[PDB]
């Protein structure tokens, strides 16, 4: 069963694992050791990594387990880093695409791309952000996709 | 060996006392009125006929077979002329009527000694 | 048809087998495979210049 | 690493050149066929980098049990 | 546990053993 | 032996004969072509089938297909 | 339980039978 | 070419093969005369029963246990080529006589070595 | 015909030592030899089908006389939880003096039977060594009668016709209803009259079976429809397996789940279990047509399956022509089915252990698992790769004109694009996220961690009623529609099984599940898109499309175009035999790691340390080659020496694969030729001169000896590491 992470008992264990074991290696420095101004700032990288995962489902093992099912309570956990992932590499996938169309047709589409020509690249590195619904669009005038296109012995 | 694989001597003429490399390896002497070769097989023979020709003239060369039996062949040339140079004396076999994209499928082929091209 | 024209083919072991490429000369002396056609990308022997016969010669307009 | 020298040893690109090619078939589909053409490896740079991939794997395997094994104790 | 029935088994299996060469020089 | 077809793409450019360590190919002048040439394979009872005439075969797609078939003692090409 | 069969079908399964096998398979590439 | 000398050729000349005439039961049996007091050796020293007293029972007892292979693939070898009946060696005859004699020369051999163990 | 492969003459002219190595595997393609026509193929494979099976019994009788003779077996009757089971007994004349101490059980130095077959005769209901004489005669008999079936069908009176064999429509009317309808209910025929009484203490040999009735009143008063009196006395809970006491006397109670002592599955349900399956196999079999013509003709069966929709080509019309007068697509649905029926034996065997005291010797139970894996994966790669002999030897797209499997020919640059897809998916997702628990473990954080929860699975055991995850749904809900529809029947029974902890009916879960699951299906998407690849590609592809003229596993294209390593279709079976072992691999550690930590008891070893790397190669191979790799030490020896010198071995064969693999063959061409030259000038042995001429192995069959030495060293490996790891654990 997945407790909330918050209060479950192998977490802390692990708080206090942790800060008691990374902070075995602060008691071998002076007060002023960068060192252990070093080991100060992990610490407080330690609490702040434990408060920070409070919301989370923690189950019998101590470790903060995800859920994928778009339970709208644990979309920050996957469908929110899911949907801007979407839109990231639907960015690249659509400059890419749109570079390709762009060299298809030049001079010597073989010379593009060793060289990228960078005005154009940048055209299309930035202006495919709308890839939805100018991708979309593309796709109403039946241009993203292709027909009669090689192939082998059927 | 010679008493029982066919042993391929390699008979040819020159002008001037060269160099060439033999197919067993090194440097060879390379008589130059007149020397015959034996060798070991065919490769070795013509690949030695592209050592000599593509570097510079020695022609009238032809290794004579020697199959154990005793007596000879004749191959490159035949007719006496370099066979990617066109004689009218050569009949052409090995063809079919069309490219690969109507030879026959070997599942009509399947159970019969038949080939995947003829028809 | 003629030079210069921009033609699909229909063989299905040509390699650009549905794609189209430019002719570059046409034989009227009964060669079965007269119409030489290059293309834009090339096979797999480097090659792009190839020749088919006039049944395998689909033009666009 | 060295697991993955193997897949560049065992195989030939008859294999994977038409692999690629039915992925070009997926990219002439949107339109995303590349103008470099896409083969695969040659042979010997397909054997090369088995090579090349079999003693990076396999000696950085050396390398860290050894470090490993003699800082823990030397 | 016995000592006959494995004669017996062996006798067996000798016949099923000239059966199968039986079948080996025909096919 | 390796059974070397030569088919009717064969422009005759005569890469396949000279590319040929063996001479199981020759030229044929057939009147079907541009240059009035198209090879053959008539001695392939030396074939090694080492396909080095298929690598310099600049027809559409090979002209010259060798069909991989009988293992002779010069067909395999073993020295002794 | 006859305790002593192994001790002649076991060697004479494992060695000689490569050995009249190797004459009759190695033979019959002959025969 | 070279280690072909006449030291080479006097020595391989009188070998119990190259020498000129001798019958094969002989031919075989000196072969067998010299191996079966071979191979006695190691398998008293090195052998599983050397610490026992059958040190020198199990030298006779596995090497004829070799020498039964050895004659078996002679029998083979002779039973599979050398096909036609020249009776000399190269025959069928000649050969298994061959092996006969290196069976019967071996088992002498090694009762030889076995009572040459005694001293 | 004259020389060594007395069938092909193609062969027989060649005067190396390639007549040998082909000679021996092409022996059995019956479709290429030089004469052998159409009747007679079948006329050999129906003979070499009765010479298989005769091997099958042939062996079966070897295990019931070696059992029957040098085992331990009512001994082990006696004593099923602490006696080590024995299987055959050694003569070794290699073991000196202190292995003959490592292996005392008894009088014998047998070895420990680890193939859990004393249970399944145990099960049988087999308490004697006598019973297993009779058994052992018994098969010897019927192995006889198969290959005097396999000699009278080869004799030229009794060969029969061809349409005999194409006479497909009935095969599955005598199959379904007597080859699985006959021999499953006459199966219950001896779960009700030996399993049920030998079970229940009742000894009912051949003597007295036709005296004494399982049920104290039968058959005369039992044509009614009162068949709650076969079901009425249901074995409870207070019974020890195979005595006569605490125990009932019902034969077809279906109760649901184990035995609460020996976690077993109740004979009474498996005499149901068969006595109903033997009742719809039976219905199955009045399927087809005959030479009595009540049923369906199968040309009709196949053409009407045609949609409106016009999708799907023009229907099937030519499958049933390319499946009768084809083989390969036959062979291909046949080591298909049973390929899936195998991974589903698997997957029940561990799951449902249906045999007593299995699930309590934790050895044999991870022996059976991984030999039907390993198996069962085996069997896929053989259905793909007849998949692929039937596109290139068995296809004709003319009787297939724009078919269903023509259609698959056409788009199957998608199918290969969309393989690729989901490999490529799960490949940047499992490595993704075991580098990243990795990496993040490594760096003294196990809590940053990438864990998902698998939900799905985790609900689905939340319908079939695991109700440690707090979902309440179907079965764990006790209040839904299906939990009271069967609240009497076997629910009861069955959810003690479930919710149960030790047993290994739907195991407990962590985030392991999800990462390997990924792994597997990484697996298999990558073997189908090798498989699918060049079985599809197998006919033609873009780099040559004359694959379907060289036959199936031509060595290659030579350097043209490009280069040509391995673009047959045997490179579908030849790397995919690669991607088969490490998926069965991936598979077989997964459940021998998941069953290491259940029988252990430390789960929380497993959900911790299982979803990073280090995490396998630490706490699995690393801990659990302990008892292994210390099977002799310089000090002595134990039992497992065999299974550490089979370790050792396996991992030298498993490397002597990577010399085929790795280094071809041109290498050896051109250095047999330089041995060929020591011999040949060599004195004293230049007399004894080949016959065969010596020949490196060409690259069909380097690639394939390579493959198989990386399949014998990896099996013998992993069958070494299992057995000697749980018999080191335990034991
Ligand atoms: C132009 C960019 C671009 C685009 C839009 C696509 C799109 C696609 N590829 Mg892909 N691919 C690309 C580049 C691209 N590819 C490159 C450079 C390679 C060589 C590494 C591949 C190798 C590849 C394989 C091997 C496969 C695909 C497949 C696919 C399809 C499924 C999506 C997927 O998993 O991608 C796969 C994505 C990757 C393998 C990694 C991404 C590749 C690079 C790192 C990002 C591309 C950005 C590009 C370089 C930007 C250049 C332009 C800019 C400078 C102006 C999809 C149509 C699959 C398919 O057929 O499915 C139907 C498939 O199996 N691709
Ligand atoms: C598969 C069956 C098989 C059998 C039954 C044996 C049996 C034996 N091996 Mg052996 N071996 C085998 C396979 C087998 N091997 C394989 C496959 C290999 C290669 C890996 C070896 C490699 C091997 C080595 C390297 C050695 C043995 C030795 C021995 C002997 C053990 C010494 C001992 O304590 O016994 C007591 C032994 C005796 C009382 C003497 C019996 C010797 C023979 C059998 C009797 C006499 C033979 C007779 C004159 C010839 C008649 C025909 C013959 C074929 C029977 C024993 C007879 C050792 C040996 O040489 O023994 C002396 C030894 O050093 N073996
Ligand atoms: C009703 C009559 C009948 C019966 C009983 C059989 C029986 C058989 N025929 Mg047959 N046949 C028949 C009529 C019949 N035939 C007719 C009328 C024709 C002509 C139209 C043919 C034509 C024919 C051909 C052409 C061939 C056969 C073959 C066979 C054998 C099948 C191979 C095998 O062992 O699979 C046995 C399979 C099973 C018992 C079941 C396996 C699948 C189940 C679901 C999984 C396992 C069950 C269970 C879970 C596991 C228990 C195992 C245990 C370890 C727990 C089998 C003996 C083949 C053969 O061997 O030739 C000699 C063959 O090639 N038959
Ligand atoms: C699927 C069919 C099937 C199979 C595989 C078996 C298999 C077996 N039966 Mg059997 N049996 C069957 C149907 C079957 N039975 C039917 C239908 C009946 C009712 C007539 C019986 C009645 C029966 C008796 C009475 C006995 C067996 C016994 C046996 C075992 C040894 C048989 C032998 O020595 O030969 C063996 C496991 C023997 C056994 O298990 O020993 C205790 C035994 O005594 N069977
Ligand atoms: C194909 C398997 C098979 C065979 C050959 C028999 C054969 C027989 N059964 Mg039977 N039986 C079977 C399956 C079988 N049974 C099954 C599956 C059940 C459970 C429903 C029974 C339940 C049963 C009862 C209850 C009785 C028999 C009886 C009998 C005998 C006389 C009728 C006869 C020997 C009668 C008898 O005399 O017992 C031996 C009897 O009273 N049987
Ligand atoms: C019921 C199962 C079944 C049946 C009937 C067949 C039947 C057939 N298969 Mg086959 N196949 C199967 C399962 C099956 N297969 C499976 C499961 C696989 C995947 C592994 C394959 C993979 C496969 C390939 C790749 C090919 C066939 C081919 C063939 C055909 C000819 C077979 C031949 O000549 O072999 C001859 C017999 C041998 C070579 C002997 C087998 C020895 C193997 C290679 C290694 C075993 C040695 C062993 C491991 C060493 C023991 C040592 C110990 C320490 C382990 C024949 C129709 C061939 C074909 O049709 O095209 C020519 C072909 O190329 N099959
Ligand atoms: C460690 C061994 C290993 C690994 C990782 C792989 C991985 C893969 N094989 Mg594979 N293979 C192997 C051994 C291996 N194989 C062996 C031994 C054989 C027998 C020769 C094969 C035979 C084989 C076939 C026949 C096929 C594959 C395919 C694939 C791909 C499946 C798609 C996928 O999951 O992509 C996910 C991608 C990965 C898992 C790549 C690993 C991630 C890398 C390391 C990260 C990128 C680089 C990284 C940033 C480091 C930079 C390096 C630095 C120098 C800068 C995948 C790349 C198939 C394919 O192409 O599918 C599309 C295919 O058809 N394999
Ligand atoms: C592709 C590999 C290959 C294959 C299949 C063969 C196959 C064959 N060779 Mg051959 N050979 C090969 C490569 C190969 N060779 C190479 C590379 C060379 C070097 C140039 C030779 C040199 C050669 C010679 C010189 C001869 C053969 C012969 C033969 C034939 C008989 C087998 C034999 O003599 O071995 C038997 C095995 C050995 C010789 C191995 C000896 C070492 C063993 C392990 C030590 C003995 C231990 C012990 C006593 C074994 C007993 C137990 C055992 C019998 C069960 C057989 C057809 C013979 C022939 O043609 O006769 C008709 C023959 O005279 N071969
Ligand atoms: C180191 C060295 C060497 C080597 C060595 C060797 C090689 C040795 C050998 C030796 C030997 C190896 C010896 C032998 C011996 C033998 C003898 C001396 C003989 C005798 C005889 C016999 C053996 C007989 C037999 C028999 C019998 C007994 C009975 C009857 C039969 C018979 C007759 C058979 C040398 C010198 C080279 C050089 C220097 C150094
Ligand atoms: C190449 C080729 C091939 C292939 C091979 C194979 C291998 C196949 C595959 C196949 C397979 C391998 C199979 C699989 C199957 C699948 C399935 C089977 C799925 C589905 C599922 C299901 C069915 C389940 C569900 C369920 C549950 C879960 C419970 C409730 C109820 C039910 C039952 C619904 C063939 C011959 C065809 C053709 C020719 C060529
Ligand atoms: C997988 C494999 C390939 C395929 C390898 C592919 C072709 C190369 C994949 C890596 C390249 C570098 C991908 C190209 C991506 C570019 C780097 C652009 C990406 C954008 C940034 C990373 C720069 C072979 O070509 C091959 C050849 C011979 C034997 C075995 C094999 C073989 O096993």
């Amino acid at each position: 069963v997945l407790t909330p992470c918050q209060q479950s008992e192998a977490f802390h264990k692990r708080e206090i694992n942790e800060v008691r074991t990374l902070e075995n290696r602060q008691a071998n420095y002076e007060a002023n050791s960068p060192s252990y101004l070093a080991l100060q700032s992990q610490i407080d990288q330690v609490h702040k990594r434990f408060d920070k995962y409070g919301t989370l489902l923690c189950g019998q093992d101590g470790l903060p387990h995800l859920i994928t099912d778009g339970d709208w309570r644990h979309a920050r956990e996957f469908t929110i880093p899911a949907l801007l992932f979407l839109y990231i590499t639907g960015w690249i996938g659509w400059v890419g695409r749109s570079y390709l169309k762009y060299t298809k047709e030049t001079k010597n589409p073989t010379e593009q791309e060793i060289i990228l020509d960078v005005p154009m690249a940048l055209k299309y590195m930035l202006s495919g952000f709308l890839w939805p619904l100018s991708a979309w669009q593309e796709y109403r005038s039946g241009q993203l996709l292709a027909k009669e296109d090689e192939i082998t012995v059927s | 060996c010679a008493e029982t694989e066919e042993k391929y001597a390699m008979t040819w003429s020159s002008d001037q006392q060269h160099i060439f490399e033999m197919p067993t390896g090194g440097a060879a002497v390379m008589n130059s009125g007149d020397n015959l070769l034996y060798l070991a097989r065919k490769e070795q023979a013509l690949a030695l006929a592209t050592q000599l020709r593509t570097q510079f003239k020695i022609q009238d060369y032809k290794i004579y077979r020697i199959f154990p039996s005793g007596e000879v062949q004749y191959l490159h040339p035949k007719d006496g002329v370099l066979p990617y140079q066109v004689n009218k004396g050569r009949e052409q076999v090995g063809r079919v009527k069309s490219t690969i994209g109507k030879n026959v499928n070997p599942a009509q082929v399947k159970f019969t000694s038949k080939a995947t091209y003829d028809r | 048809i003629k030079k210069g024209s921009l033609v699909k083919i229909l063989r299905p072991e040509s390699f650009w087998y549905n794609e189209v490429g430019t002719v570059v000369n046409v034989e009227t002396s009964k060669v079965l495979y007269p119409v030489l056609v290059r293309f834009d990308k090339v096979n797999y022997s480097g090659l792009n210049s190839t020749n088919f016969s006039l049944d395998e010669l689909v033009e666009i307009k | 690493v060295w697991a993955f020298s193997l897949m560049f040893l065992f195989s030939g690109r008859g294999y994977w050149q038409e692999l690629i090619e039915s992925i070009v078939w997926a990219h002439n589909k949107l339109k995303v066929a590349p103008a470099i053409a896409p083969r695969a490896l040659s042979i010997t740079q397909g054997r090369a980098v088995g090579v090349a991939h079999y003693l990076l794997g396999g000696i950085a395997t050396t390398w860290a049990f050894f470090l490993a094994r003699i800082i823990a104790v030397g | 546990i016995t000592d006959n029935q494995v004669f017996v088994a062996l006798i067996m299996a000798l016949v099923c053993g000239y059966l199968a060469v039986k079948l080996a020089k025909q096919l | 032996a390796h059974t070397v077809k030569i088919y009717d793409n064969c422009i005759g450019c005569t890469q396949c004969v000279r590319a040929c360590p063996l001479d199981v190919l020759e030229m044929v002048p057939w009147d079907g072509c541009k240059a009035g040439q198209m090879a053959s394979a008539p001695r392939t009872e030396d074939c090694v089938g080492c396909k080095r005439c298929e690598t310099a075969c600049p027809t559409d797609f090979l002209s010259i297909r060798v069909y991989l078939g009988g293992e002779t003692t010069r067909s395999m090409g073993l020295a002794y | 339980s006859a305790s002593y069969l192994p001790s002649i079908l076991v060697p004479t399964v494992g060695l000689i039978l490569p050995f009249a096998s190797m004459a009759i398979l190695f033979i019959a590439i002959e025969k | 070419p070279i280690n072909s000398s006449s030291l080479t050729r006097a020595y391989l000349s009188q070998l119990p093969i190259y020498r000129r005439g001798v019958s094969p039961f002989l031919r075989g049996l000196e072969i067998g005369m010299a191996h079966g007091y071979f191979l006695i050796g190691p398998f008293v020293q090195l052998g599983p029963l050397r610490n026992t007293d059958i040190k020198y029972l199990a030298g006779l007892l596995s090497a004829i246990g070799l020498i039964v292979i050895l004659t078996l693939g002679m029998l083979l070898y002779g039973a599979v080529s050398f096909t036609n009946d020249s009776q000399d060696l190269e025959s069928v005859d000649g050969w298994r006589q061959l092996a006969s004699g290196f069976l019967l020369g071996a088992v002498g051999g090694a009762g030889f070595a076995y009572l040459l163990l005694t001293l | 015909a004259t020389k060594f492969p007395k069938f092909s003459q193609a062969l027989a002219s060649d005067p190396t030592t390639r007549r040998i190595w082909y000679g021996i595997a092409t022996a059995h393609d019956f479709e290429s030899h030089d004469g052998m026509t159409e009747e007679n193929l079948y006329q050999k494979i129906f003979a070499s089908h009765f010479g298989h099976l005769a091997i099958i019994f042939l062996w079966t009788s070897g295990n019931l006389f070696h059992v029957a003779w040098q085992g331990n077996f009512e001994q082990w009757v006696a004593n099923p939880l602490k006696t080590k089971p024995l299987a055959h007994a050694i003569w070794d004349p290699h073991f000196g003096q202190a292995a003959l101490k490592a292996f005392t059980r008894g009088d014998t130095v047998a070895n420990i039977s680890y193939s859990g077959v004393y249970h399944w005769w145990y099960t049988i209901g087999i308490r004697n060594n006598v019973e297993l004489y009779t058994g052992a005669l018994g098969l010897l008999v019927l192995s006889a009668v198969f290959l005097l079936a396999g000699w009278l069908h080869i004799q030229p009176k009794f060969k029969p016709s061809l349409s005999w064999f194409k006479n497909n429509e009935s095969r599955l009317n005598h199959h379904l209803a007597g080859l699985f309808g006959v021999s499953s209910l006459a199966w219950t025929g001896h779960l009700v009259h030996v399993a049920i009484p030998a079970s229940r203490g009742q000894h009912v040999g051949w003597d007295n079976f036709i005296m004494t009735p399982p049920h104290p009143a039968g058959l005369q008063p039992f044509f009614t429809g009162n068949w709650s009196v076969y079901a009425q006395s249901p074995d409870s809970m207070q019974h020890v397996f195979g005595t006569s006491q605490g125990a009932g006397t019902a034969i077809l109670t279906f109760l649901g789940g184990f035995h609460p002592q020996t976690q077993s599955l109740w004979l009474t349900d498996m005499a149901h279990h068969h006595l109903a399956i033997a009742v719809i196999f039976i219905v199955a079999g009045h399927m087809y047509r005959t030479n009595f013509g009540i049923g369906h003709n199968l040309k009709t069966i196949l053409e009407a399956h045609r949609p409106p929709s016009g999708r799907l080509g023009k229907g099937h019309i030519g499958i049933y022509q390319t499946l009768t007068n084809s083989l390969h697509f036959q062979l291909g649905l046949a080591l298909a089915s049973l390929s899936v029926v195998t991974s589903l034996v698997a997957q029940h065997m561990y799951a449902m252990p249906p045999y007593a005291y299995m699930a309590f010797d934790y050895v044999t139970q991870s022996a059976l698992y991984t030999h039907h894996q390993y198996i069962a994966g085996l069997l896929i790669v053989g259905a793909f790769a007849h998949g692929a002999i039937f596109f290139i030897r068995d296809y004709d797209p003319e009787q297939n004109q724009d078919n269903v499997l023509a259609r698959m020919l056409a788009h199957k640059e998608a199918v290969i694009s969309h393989l690729s897809w989901v490999s490529l998916f799960l490949g940047f997702h499992t490595l993704g996220l075991y580098v990243h628990n990795d990496v993040v473990v490594a760096f003294g954080n196990p809590e940053k961690q990438i864990l998902i929860e698998p939900i799905f699975a985790q609900w689905i055991q939340a319908t079939s009623g695991k109700m440690l995850y707090g979902f309440q749904v179907l079965l764990s809900s006790s209040t839904s529609n299906a939990s009271v529809a069967a609240q009497q029947l076997w629910l009861p029974g069955w959810l003690e099984a479930v919710n149960n902890e030790s047993n290994s009916l739907f195991l407990t879960i962590g985030p392991g599940d999800f990462l390997v699951h990924h792994a597997i299906a990484l697996g298999l998407h990558t073997t189908t898109l090798i498989l699918v690849k060049g079985a599809l590609d197998a006919r033609g592809s873009k780099l040559m499309p004359d694959k379907k003229d060289f036959g199936y596993s031509f060595p290659c294209d030579g350097p043209g175009r490009g280069g040509t390593c391995d673009i047959s279709a045997w490179d579908a079976f030849y790397l995919a035999m690669f991607w088969m072992l490490n998926t069965i691999g991936w598979v077989t550690f997964y459940w021998h790691w998941k069953h290491l930590s259940l029988w252990q008891g430390n789960v929380a070893q497993f959900n911790e340390s299982s979803t990073y790397l280090m995490g396998w190669l630490r706490d699995y191979l690393w801990l659990n080659s302990s008892p292994l790799i210390n099977g002799y030490n310089p000090y002595g020896m134990n039992s497992l020496a065999v299974w550490s010198w089979m370790f050792l071995f396996a991992h030298l064969v498993w490397a002597t694969g990577f010399m085929f693999l790795i280094s071809w063959r041109g290498y050896w061409q051109e250095l047999i030729e330089t041995l060929a030259w020591a011999h040949e000038r060599t004195p004293l042995a230049n007399l004894i001169r080949w016959k065969d001429k010596p020949v490196a192995l060409s690259i069909v069959q380097a690639r394939l000896v390579g493959l198989v030495h990386f399949t014998v060293g990896y099996i013998l490996t992993y069958a070494a590491f299992v057995i000697a790891s749980t018999a080191g654990k335990f034991s």
